[PDB]
RNA sequence: GAAAUUGUUGAAAGGAAGGGCAUUUGAUCAGACAUGGUGUUUUGUUCUCGCAU
RNA sequence: GGAAUACUGCCAGCUGGGACUGAGGACUGCGACGUAAGUCAAGGAUGCUGGCAAAUGGUUAUAUGCCGCCGUCUUGAAACACGGACCAAGGAGUCUAACGUCUAUGCGAGUGUUUGGGUGUAAAACCCAUACGCGUAAUGAACGAGGUUGGGGCCUCGAAGAGGUGCACAAUCGACCGAUCCUGAGGAUGGAUUUGGUAAGAGCAUAGCUGUUGGGACCCGAAAG
RNA sequence: AAGCUCGUUCAGUUUUAUGUAAGAAUGAAGCUUUUAGUGGGCCAUUUUUGGGC
RNA sequence: GCCCUGGGCGCUCAAGCGUGUUACCUAUACUCUACCGUCAGGGUUGAUAUGCCCUGACGAGUAGGCAGG
């Protein structure tokens, strides 16, 4: 095989995407719902939160492809998304520290989330489309 | 074995004519009069 | 042995005395351009302030595409344009502006499409179409030695010095445009806009000289 | 032609002629693939006649074609000949002469760059 | 023990079909034959020198 | 007095969305970045991830979107024109005599053993004396078995080129002879009007496609002595 | 197809000479020799014939 | 200028007519790339061969000719 010239350049995000923004999810068993933005991994996706004590959506990794961005932001300087890492997520019936981080994570951003009014509700409610809804006009 | 695009693919438009850094350089075609 | 790193630092400093000999060239005839171009409005303005009229140089650069297909070609045109390499439909050289060659398009101006280029449709076609022939085989413009080997007799030794060459119609001329592959053009992107393509650009056709209307076309099909 | 012989002949010939430059090699190449009647017999005569000529004492003559024995001449000068075919008769007089008689290698082996060579065709009018 | 032709059974559809381009439905099948590839200790003519592993 | 803006043309200006393509196969090459190690979008794709014991997909039937009976015939490409109920087997430029071109083999101015003889492991295989099929000194073949101009190539000198050299023959004129037109020591003998070759042979045998006439002659058929 | 040998010689290509010495442009060879087949009309056009053809 | 006497459905400030301005529909045509073959050029053996290759161009067709199975 030759040496192909091909660097692992690191990735790209879009502009529209940034730590604390409220995201749309596609695809999946929380699709539809709506999530908080935190932290970029190393494998591309992006690290998620529901909260889980909101709308039961707990730490996950996620697509930004399959992701719709949104204008409302919210606070998440005070959380330390640090450690969690790619190699939290790998298995080779819920781990206990499943529990204990996420717990953690969604306590330094409730309250960040009951500060804005009706935030708490918003993200509790599903997403889903409308008759007569035309997305590509919508700002979202 | 492959035929590399000039204008597009800038790496390769440096090979041919060296004048083109300069040119990019001193924004020659947008030369004020 | 040694041999490994001595020619490798030998020829990389001939080419970096050649890359230099080609920047100043390529300068050098930027220059050329600019000033010329500022020469020429200088002339006009004066012409225009001093109250008489401007006596503009004739073109001595014409292209012509073939805009017609091989049937039911005549044969004295389709004689014509194959000894003008214009076999293939949507394709187009470089040809001298001279009474021999005027009344050479006069007669396959009904098949074809020409007008006057200008210098940055010249070096696009140069830089992404221009294919030289090298012992009658078709080899892309892809590095200043290829030119270089075949040209350097006559002082051209860079894409630039092909480009500054057949844009001056300079003494050598005649070898840059023999050496140049007849270029292979597409369709114009934005189609001929005329509803019917077989009729005098001057009443809303498509073939026949268009002047400067030739460069945008060109880059369309290019 | 199916000639084991003379397809390595060939492709000696072959070798030499785009490693070489001389044009000697290329002649005698393209004189190999020659049909029957495009290479006629080349007769000791016209080889001592042309030997004659100004300049080739000591040259060497090399007959693509065959090389036949002549009733017409009786003295033939010490030379050296190269063939692909050499009658006996031919061969004999070659030899009673004090000259040599070697194949299309020898003559390659000693004449890289056709040195000393010399090419006499054979007529077909 | 073959074709035209004909008999039992199973799939089919509505003055006609076998033919050509791409797809689904029903049936059916090669289905990858991966048998592969990585480094040690246990016992007998100290032991992976090599066999069951 | 002042800019602005519509329009034209340039940007070796910037920044995206979407479609196909991954073709080459350890490094040698042209370039950019860098003070150097080294890096790069720089003579063709890499890195990560998920679903799987039927996976992907193939033949076939049926329905949907579009398209649509054969060989010979006059020859203006043509409708018209013969043949076809279906199926298994058979079926047609095959063999030969005399004359060649083309390609290869042996020998070579020689070539050809096989009408026969010797011999034999027995129509097999191996050898040859007479002559004999064809040319080899002919249209006595030398003024010299040709100079004048060229010429695949050969080298002397010098890369480009210069000199000579000359292979088959490119063109011309001459030499010998069958021969053309005078001459008359019977046609001698000396020239010469033109003539058809020699120059310093180039051929014989076998094998393969192939050309044309004759034998039935690519195959079935044609009013009869 | 068949040998040679010139790499250059050529053109259904375009204007001044008066049809060309063209050191005008553009494109990119020759003699042979024998070897299968080849005996049509027509659409349009040209020369522009007369009274429909 | 147009009207009167002299493809189907339908169309009537056309979905008729002439013309001007943009966009769109798609041929085996054109432009980029994957593959087979022919044709042309070249590398090749102090062994890597009727072979292993690199580069370009070309691909209609009856009788007929040649080549390969």
């Amino acid at each position: 095989l030759k040496k192909t010239r091909k660097a692992a350049r690191p990735q790209k995000l879009r502009a529209s995407l940034v730590p604390g923004t409220v995201l749309i999810l596609l695809a999946g068993r929380f699709r539809g719902k709506r999530v908080v933005y935190l932290k970029h991994l190393e494998d591309n996706t992006l690290l998620i939160s529901g909260p889980f004590k909101v709308n039961g959506v707990p730490l996950r990794r996620v697509n930004a492809r399959y992701v719709i961005a949104t204008s409302t932001k919210v606070s998440v300087e005070g959380v330390n998304v640090e450690k969690f890492n790619v190699e939290y997520f790998a298995k080779e019936e819920i781990k206990a520290e499943r529990v204990e981080d996420q717990k953690v994570v969604d306590k330094a951003l409730i309250a960040e989330i009951k500060k804005t009014p009706l935030l708490k509700q918003y993200l509790s409610a599903s997403f889903s489309l409308k008759n007569g809804d035309k997305p590509h006009m919508l700002k979202f | 074995v492959l035929k590399k695009n000039p204008l597009k693919n800038k790496q390769v438009l440096l090979r041919l004519n060296p004048y083109a850094k300069v040119f990019a350089a001193e924004k020659l075609g947008s030369k004020k009069a | 042995a040694e041999q490994v790193a001595a020619e490798r630092a030998a020829r990389k400093a001939a080419n970096k005395e050649k890359r230099a000999i080609i920047l100043e060239r390529n300068a050098a005839y930027q220059k050329e351009y600019e000033t010329a171009e500022r020469n020429i409005i200088q002339a006009k303005r004066d012409a225009k302030a001093a109250g008489s009229y401007y006596v503009e140089a004739q073109h001595k650069l014409v292209f012509v595409v073939r805009i017609k297909g091989i049937n039911k070609i005549p044969p004295k045109p389709r004689k014509v344009l194959q000894l003008l390499r214009l076999t293939r439909i949507n394709s187009g050289t470089f040809v001298k502006v001279t009474k021999a060659t005027l009344e050479l398009l006069k007669l396959i101006e009904p098949y074809v499409a020409y007008g006057y280029p200008s210098y940055s449709t010249i070096r696009q076609l140069v830089y992404k179409r221009g294919f030289g022939k090298i012992n009658k085989q078709r080899v892309p413009l892809s590095d200043n030695a290829i030119i270089e080997a075949n040209l350097g007799k006559y002082g051209i030794l860079s894409i630039d010095d092909l480009i500054h060459e057949i844009i001056t119609v300079g003494p050598h001329f005649k070898q840059a445009n023999n050496f140049l592959w007849p270029f292979k053009l597409s369709n114009p992107s934005g189609g001929w806009g005329v509803p019917r393509k077989f009729k005098h650009f001057i009443q809303g056709g498509s073939f026949g000289n268009r002047e400067e209307f030739i460069n945008k076309l060109v880059k369309s099909m290019n | 032609s199916d000639n084991v012989y003379l397809k390595l002949l060939v492709k000696l010939y072959t070798f030499l002629a785009r490693r070489t430059d001389a044009p000697f090699n290329k002649v005698v190449l393209k004189a190999l693939f020659l049909s029957k009647i495009n290479r006629p017999p080349v007769s000791v005569s016209r080889i001592a006649r042309a030997l004659k000529q100004e300049g080739a004492a000591n040259k060497t003559v090399v007959v693509v074609g065959t090389v036949t024995d002549d009733a017409r001449i009786f003295e033939f000068p010490k030379t050296t000949v190269a063939a692909l075919r050499f009658t006996a008769g031919a061969r004999a007089k070659i030899v009673k002469a004090g000259g040599e008689c070697i194949t299309l290698d020898q003559l390659a082996v000693r004449a890289p760059k056709g040195q000393n060579t010399l090419i006499l065709r054979g007529p077909r009018n």
